[PDB]
């Protein structure tokens, strides 16, 4: 039940280039969570789009051997920490094939300098207790205004030629 | 098959009756 | 050099709200460039107040609003932009008072009943916001944006079935753009139902006609077929043609990331043979 930095890293940054609409996005393992996908920002509660994006990143992520194990969303409103229906759905989903997945809510009442995660275990999506440098890395690369090159999938759908894994990011955080 | 299937569930102007 | 006048225009014109580049522009163009441009910086003055409250730094929020005071002294626009100001360091009340003030010496003013909605679901409080909304459209139909936010707030209540009546009033006017029609498809293929698929196919495809070369609605069509290639309660006709349709729509798609490649092929051609 590790927390990666470059997870942390996009994770935030995706809430940030969309600060007045709820996001969601993806986190995913081969517990430890290797890489944020910033998926989906705006409504949310409509499945084709988000149907096809599981299938994609399935059918990706077999290539090299990872699974996505994890799920995050963020509301739109800053007094708000409760797992809406939705992510309740999307986790049952994730965990009929892992078992294992958990579930993350930022409490964004914070936000500078966060974490809500709940886990099911046979209970529904219950919470847990808090488990460095990595904030050192998120404050940099945030006031170095670096979210405007972010690109979820949202923006995929409309011009195909951008890379949902976004590696400019990371190896921009591997030479920090 | 299909892996990811979900199941999510007085304006002026709208009944439902199936008027003909 | 003027480009950044026309920029802010744009930005303007089709809502495109960042307030992160909007206030540095408007900082820039605030300054002796004014008594340059002539009789035009008051718009700007007014689109640079929001965007700032939305940065957070309500500094210039106050120069830009006493600005348009001494200018307009008795105006209604100015004091909209005060309820505003007041409700974002949260006097709620206060700003109730000041709407229903300039209600009551003006009944026909339409602001102040869409600021008293947006502080009514800022507080939390949704079920009494649709409801106040609609006792508002019950009155001033022709509101798009009204009709459009409606919409939004059913659904995210989980009622599905009213949004698409709203869509419905609100893409048979206007039914030249293919967004509505794909948010209609989209309303329906979550409603779940195959009276509903045929139709979620239909407008993700009418919704592609239009623009040809949307998405979306390419998937939407995609899944929605091969959705419907599996439900067991349609006549052979109906799985064969759906069968084909899915087919083109694949052939298509290839197309497009074949295009695009100019690793992803591989995913995609592995989505489109797995069913």
């Amino acid at each position: 039940v590790k927390l990666t930095t470059q997870a942390y890293c996009k994770m935030v940054l995706h809430g940030a280039k969309y600060p007045h609409c709820a996001v969601n996005g993806l986190l995913v393992a081969e517990t430890l969570f290797v890489d944020c996908i910033p998926l989906f920002h705006g409504t949310l509660a409509l499945a084709p789009m988000l149907e096809v994006a599981l299938t994609l990143i399935d059918s990706w992520c077999k290539d090299h051997s990872y699974v996505i194990a994890g799920y995050y969303q963020a509301n739109e409103r800053v007094k708000d920490a409760s797992p809406n229906q939705v992510a309740e759905k999307v986790a049952s989903r994730i965990a009929e094939g892992f078992s294992d997945t958990a579930l993350i809510m930022v409490d964004n009442t914070k936000f500078t300098m966060t974490i809500h995660v709940y886990e099911h275990h046979e209970n529904r999506w219950r919470c847990r207790d808090p488990h460095p440098e990595a904030q050192r890395i998120s404050a940099s690369l945030l006031d170095s205004r670096s979210y405007e090159t972010l690109v979820d999938f949202d923006n995929h759908l409309d011009d195909i030629r951008n890379d949902w894994t976004n590696p400019e990011i990371n190896k921009a955080v591997l030479h920090l | 098959r299909f892996k990811w299937a979900i199941e999510l569930s007085y304006p002026v102007g709208y009944l439902d009756k199936q008027v003909p | 050099w003027e480009e950044m006048r026309d920029k802010m225009r744009k930005w303007r014109e089709e809502n495109s709200r960042n307030s992160e580049q909007i206030v540095e522009v408007g900082e820039e163009l605030i300054n002796e460039y004014a008594s340059k441009l002539g009789d035009d910086i008051w718009i700007i003055y007014e689109q640079v107040m929001i965007a700032a409250l939305d940065y957070g730094r309500d500094d210039l929020a106050l120069f830009c609003l006493q600005e348009l005071r001494r200018q307009f002294p008795g105006s209604h626009r100015v004091k909209r932009l005060t309820g505003m100001r007041f409700e974002a360091m949260e006097r709620y009340d206060d700003a109730i008072q000041l709407y229903d003030r300039i209600l009551q010496e003006d009944p026909t003013n339409t602001a102040a009943r869409k600021r008293k909605i947006a502080i009514r679901k800022a507080q939390g409080k949704n079920v009494e916001a649709i409801r106040e909304l609609n006792e508002y459209l019950e009155q001033f139909v022709g509101d798009q944006e009204a009709w459009h936010e409606l919409a939004e707030l059913y659904i995210n209540e989980h009622d599905y079935a009213k949004a698409a009546f709203c869509l419905e009033e609100l893409m048979m006017t206007n039914p030249h753009n293919h967004l509505y029609c794909q948010q209609y498809a989209e309303v329906k293929y979550t409603q779940g139902g195959l009276e509903n698929l045929e139709l979620s196919r239909k407008y993700f495809a009418q919704a592609l006609k239009l623009n040809n070369r949307n998405m979306r609605a390419l998937f939407g069509l995609y899944m929605s077929a091969s959705h419907i290639a599996s439900n067991p309660k349609a006549s052979a006709k109906t799985k064969k043609d759906n069968m084909k349709y899915a087919s083109w729509a694949a052939s298509q798609i290839n197309r497009a990331y074949q295009f695009a490649g100019r690793y992803s092929l591989k995913a995609v051609e592995d989505m489109l043979e797995t069913l």
